[PDB]
């Protein structure tokens, strides 16, 4: 539709075929200061498709619902509740060689409580202690006025 | 060295000394991505502010009480839900919208296995604009939202004030002006009203219904701004050809240089400029996500008197439902 | 370009210590053109000859 | 031209101008009577190693003393070590562009 | 007077807060501690504040570097390039050089202009908090605090302006049997004010939504209805 070169179609072979690009994209390196060696991990891609095109497999890695990770075991069944390191879709890598692992930042406060009513009536876990904390915010009302000349 | 320039080595050689105008640009595409994903962590934040659920809450079996249907508002099943990730209800969203977290990595994923070229992305992202997926992916935010709504109702109620839902809407429709005598004698036509105004929210999708309107028109403006700016690329800007190979091949190496340099600094103001509508548009979508959360923790999860605020009319209540890029709010 | 690094190789004489290498030559074409560079030690002192001498 | 007896790096010596494209480089055999004289003298060991176009992050210490380099294009690591200026960079996710692909040359189009 | 008052309007009774005034004194001067201590660390407050001075420092470095680049001159210095080169041959060259700092210029004013824009809506919503948390309290929730908001301060901070979103977090809980809502044997309903309805000994208690504490029932804590419902506890000898 916009006008450009999707195929072609040979004149001596009466051939056809569909132009597709190859690949081109980017890789993703994490890092840890306390660490020393890295976590590639390549975006939408396969292992086989690396290993056949980049390079010979020299690190342990696992395939991932991102991509192939590199220089780092995967671990989904691991949460933690804060991470430095975001990758997307909910995956974090941190350093212990760097560990796949899957984060949440917030988790519901589960209790061991009934659902329903029994007799008429239910389970609420009231407060019996409490002490006033204090937050910080800050708003930005006011800018440098900076000026420049002709 | 990938939307400026291609996979060659003139382009990327003259980059060297003149590549500090291009830090400015990565600069601010990390500081977008910033707003971004604080915006999205600050929403997840604010959807369990107080939440408290129950160990023992199966979701795939007790998920219908006092006569209303939650069927549509449930979407997980057993002690871990990693097969069942979304809702019905969001089922329903995500099948007319395929450009979604899992369309994008499900396109992006399908371009070197084997199949049709018949889409733009692979050549978007071969030309190094790139989509990158959320931090926090569809499922969670589903599961999040799937949780806010059955803690509403089932004890120990967050969403709701402390109180049941059906005793929630009994004493919000009181605000109105109609006593409880009517309200307590017809509860059941509240029920099969509430079960109505589902069945009609959820095939309203069919026609041309508003949130699939502006749904479709964000993710087609999406769409646009990428495809107008690969097209940018292929913009003669003044020179003979729009291809590297054509001008680094045909012309010299060396009386070139004067020549490129204007057709390189034009596709860089070109990017500056698209950074920055970029980065006015992110504002607004960051002002408009302050406007979800006031609705969030202002209409859905309590109630406060304000006229015309959260439904054009005599509003009840609002559910909140997952919907892709953004949020979805049944004003009752 | 180019990067050549030399150890010192201290070679040892009568009652002397001296130490000298090879001789480095750059050019293009080595003819009465090209502005040929020669830079060669002698016992301790660099000798560079920037001349477009034949050889 | 550039070179230094003592010292890991190297200081100037001085700058012309030729216009020439130079193409050559060679080593003078030397026609000396002691060389190696049956395996007990210092034999040669000239080396040469070809530059090219690149970029390094060079730290300077109080007395502006090169110490450390960041090659840039050894490995992923030298990429993130240089792109923020500093030899431990912070915590984080750091996209690489610039990746190498090594595509292949495409000349002389037909009609 | 107004922290007491004000905390009534989450769900706990005076009854608690008369007898622990002292507490809650010693813990606004530990609160007041904490925060004047916690900026020793990597606060927030610090972490935006800085985050903007710096952001200004950048944008002004960045514009100043912006005169610094060659666009595709020879040189960046004046001197140079009025010195070298011709007075008469030197005009055409200038004049892309002239213009790409103007057209500089206009973008950096323009990402002023919007940025500024963004401050300006910043200080309409601090003004509201000023003048909405800090002068009065109305009912609204998760505004003026993350949380069980009771008071909120205001201090001065550079280029901008600092609030002390005095929350109101618990400690312990405890299990309970809750019931809401409950009626007369004599067709008449019974609705709680802020709290839930607990048993306690065959008797019927009321307790606030965010204290257990079991007070007697009243008419400043009852919703009277005119009928009960069907999923409502009866009970009688409830009568008020
Ligand atoms: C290819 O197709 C053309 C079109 O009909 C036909 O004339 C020709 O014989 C075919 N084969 C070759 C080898 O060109
Ligand atoms: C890094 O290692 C040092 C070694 O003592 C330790 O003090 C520090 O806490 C570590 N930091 C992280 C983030 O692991
Ligand atoms: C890595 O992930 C796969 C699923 O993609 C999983 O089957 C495998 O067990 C994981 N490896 C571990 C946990 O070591
Ligand atoms: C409530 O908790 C605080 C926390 O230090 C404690 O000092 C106080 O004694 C507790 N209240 C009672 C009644 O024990
Ligand atoms: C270069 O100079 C030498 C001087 O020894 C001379 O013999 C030779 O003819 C010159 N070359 C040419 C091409 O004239
Ligand atoms: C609540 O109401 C429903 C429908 O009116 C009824 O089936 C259920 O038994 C009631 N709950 C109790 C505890 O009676």
């Amino acid at each position: 539709f916009n006008g450009n070169i999707i195929g072609f179609k040979d004149f001596v072979t009466n051939k056809t075929y569909n132009i597709f690009p190859c690949y081109a994209g980017r890789v993703s390196a994490a890092f840890h200061q306390n660490a020393s060696s890295l976590a590639l991990l390549y975006r939408n891609l396969k292992c086989s498709y690396v290993l056949n095109n980049i390079s010979l497999a020299t690190q342990p890695y696992f395939d991932s619902y991102l991509g192939c990770v590199f220089n780092a075991d995967n671990l989904t069944d691991y949460s933690v509740s804060s991470c430095a390191l975001r990758m997307g879709s909910g995956f974090c890598v941190d350093y212990n060689s760097y560990r796949f692992v899957t984060f949440e930042p917030f988790n519901v406060s589960f209790v061991n409580d009934s659902i329903e009513s029994v007799g008429g009536l239910y389970e609420i876990k009231i407060p019996t202690n409490f002490t006033i904390v204090g937050q910080e915010e800050f708003i930005q009302t006011n800018s440098p006025k900076v000026t420049i000349d002709c | 060295s990938l939307f400026v320039c291609s996979n060659y080595a003139a382009c990327h050689d003259l980059l060297s000394e003149y590549g500090t105008f291009c830090d400015n640009i990565n600069s601010i595409l990390d500081e977008v991505n910033g707003l971004l994903d604080t915006t999205q962590l600050h929403v997840a934040d604010t959807l369990m502010q107080g939440v408290t659920l129950s160990s023992n809450l199966n979701t795939n079996l007790h998920f219908d009480v006092d006569n209303i249907n939650f069927k549509s508002l449930v979407g997980c099943l057993g002690p871990h839900c990693g097969s069942s990730s979304r809702s019905f209800f969001e089922d329903l969203l995500f099948d007319k919208v395929k450009l979604s977290d899992v369309g994008f990595v499900e396109a992006y994923n399908n371009c070197t296995g084997g199949s049709e070229i018949r889409d733009l992305l692979c050549v978007q992202s071969f030309n190094g604009i790139k989509v990158l997926p959320p931090i926090l992916s569809e499922s969670q935010i589903s599961g999040y939202t799937t949780a806010a709504t059955v803690a509403a109702m089932f004890p120990p109620w967050s969403a709701a004030a402390g109180i049941p839902f059906s005793l929630n809407v009994q004493y919000r429709i009181n605000g109105l002006g109609v006593t409880m005598d009517v309200l307590n004698k017809n509860q059941k036509l509240i029920a099969t009203a509430f079960n109505n105004a589902l069945l009609s929210i959820q095939n309203g999708f069919s026609a041309t219904n508003s949130a699939l309107a502006k749904i479709q028109s964000v993710v087609n403006s999406n769409a646009q701004a990428l495809n107008s700016l690969l097209q940018q690329l292929f913009n003669k800007f003044g020179a003979i050809s729009s291809s590297l190979q054509e001008i680094l091949s045909r012309l010299d190496a060396l009386e070139a240089q004067v020549q490129i340099d204007r057709l390189i600094n034009g596709r860089l103001t070109a990017l500056n400029a698209y950074v920055s509508q970029q980065l006015s548009d992110i504002s607004l979508v960051k002002l408009g996500a302050a406007l979800a959360m006031e609705k969030v923790n202002e209409c859905v999860k309590s109630q406060s008197p304000r006229i015309n605020f959260c439904g054009n009319g005599n509003h009840i209540l609002s559910l909140v439902q997952n919907a892709p890029y953004g949020l979805l709010f049944m004003h009752f | 370009g180019i990067f050549s690094r030399v150890k010192n190789t201290k070679l040892y004489v009568n009652k002397t210590l001296y130490s000298e290498f090879s001789t480095i030559v750059i050019g293009s074409v080595f003819i009465n053109n090209s502005y040929t560079i020669v830079v060669q030690p002698h016992n301790g002192v660099l000798e560079i000859t920037a001349c477009q001498y034949t050889m | 031209a550039y070179y230094a007896d003592s010292g890991m790096p190297t200081t100037f010596l001085f700058s012309l101008y030729l216009g020439t494209l130079l193409s050559h480089y060679y080593v003078l055999p030397l026609t000396c009577n002691a060389i190696s004289s049956n395996t007990d003298n210092e034999t040669l060991q000239y080396w040469v190693t070809p530059l090219s176009k690149r970029q390094y992050l060079l730290k300077f210490d109080d007395r502006g003393v090169i110490t450390n380099a960041v090659d840039c294009s050894s490995s992923f690591f030298s990429e993130i070590q240089c792109k923020t200026k500093s030899l431990l960079p912070n915590t984080g996710v750091y996209d690489l562009s610039g990746f190498t692909v090594k595509p292949v040359a495409t000349v002389h189009r037909r009609i | 007077l107004n922290v007491q008052y004000r905390i009534n309007g989450l769900g706990v009774t005076m009854d608690v807060l008369n007898k622990n005034q002292k507490l809650i004194a010693t813990a606004f001067n530990n609160a007041l501690l904490s925060i004047q201590n916690g900026f020793s660390a990597t606060n927030s407050a610090l972490a935006k504040i800085q985050s903007v001075v710096n952001s200004n420092a950048q944008a002004l470095n960045s514009l100043l570097q912006q005169l610094f680049n060659k666009f595709g001159a020879i040189s960046s210095s004046l001197q140079e390039i009025l010195s070298r080169l011709d007075a008469l041959e030197a005009q055409v060259q200038i004049d892309r050089l002239i213009n790409g700092r103007l057209t500089a210029l206009n973008a950096y004013v323009s990402q002023q202009l919007s940025d500024i824009s963004l401050v300006k809506l910043g200080a309409a919503l601090a003004m509201e908090k000023v003048n909405e948390c800090v002068k009065s309290q109305s009912p609204r929730i998760n505004f003026c605090g993350n949380g069980n908001h009771i008071l909120s301060l205001v201090q001065n901070a550079p280029y901008g302006l600092l609030f002390m979103h005095f929350s109101y977090k618990p400690i312990s809980f405890k299990t309970v049997l809750v019931s809401p809502g409950l009626c007369i044997s004599g067709d008449v309903g019974i609705a709680p004010k802020q709290g839930y309805f607990i048993k306690h000994n065959d008797h019927w208690m009321f307790t606030g939504s965010s204290y257990y504490y079991p007070e007697p029932i009243s008419d400043k804590n009852v919703v009277f209805m005119n009928t009960c419902s069907v999923n409502f506890t009866k009970a009688p000898l409830v009568y008020l």
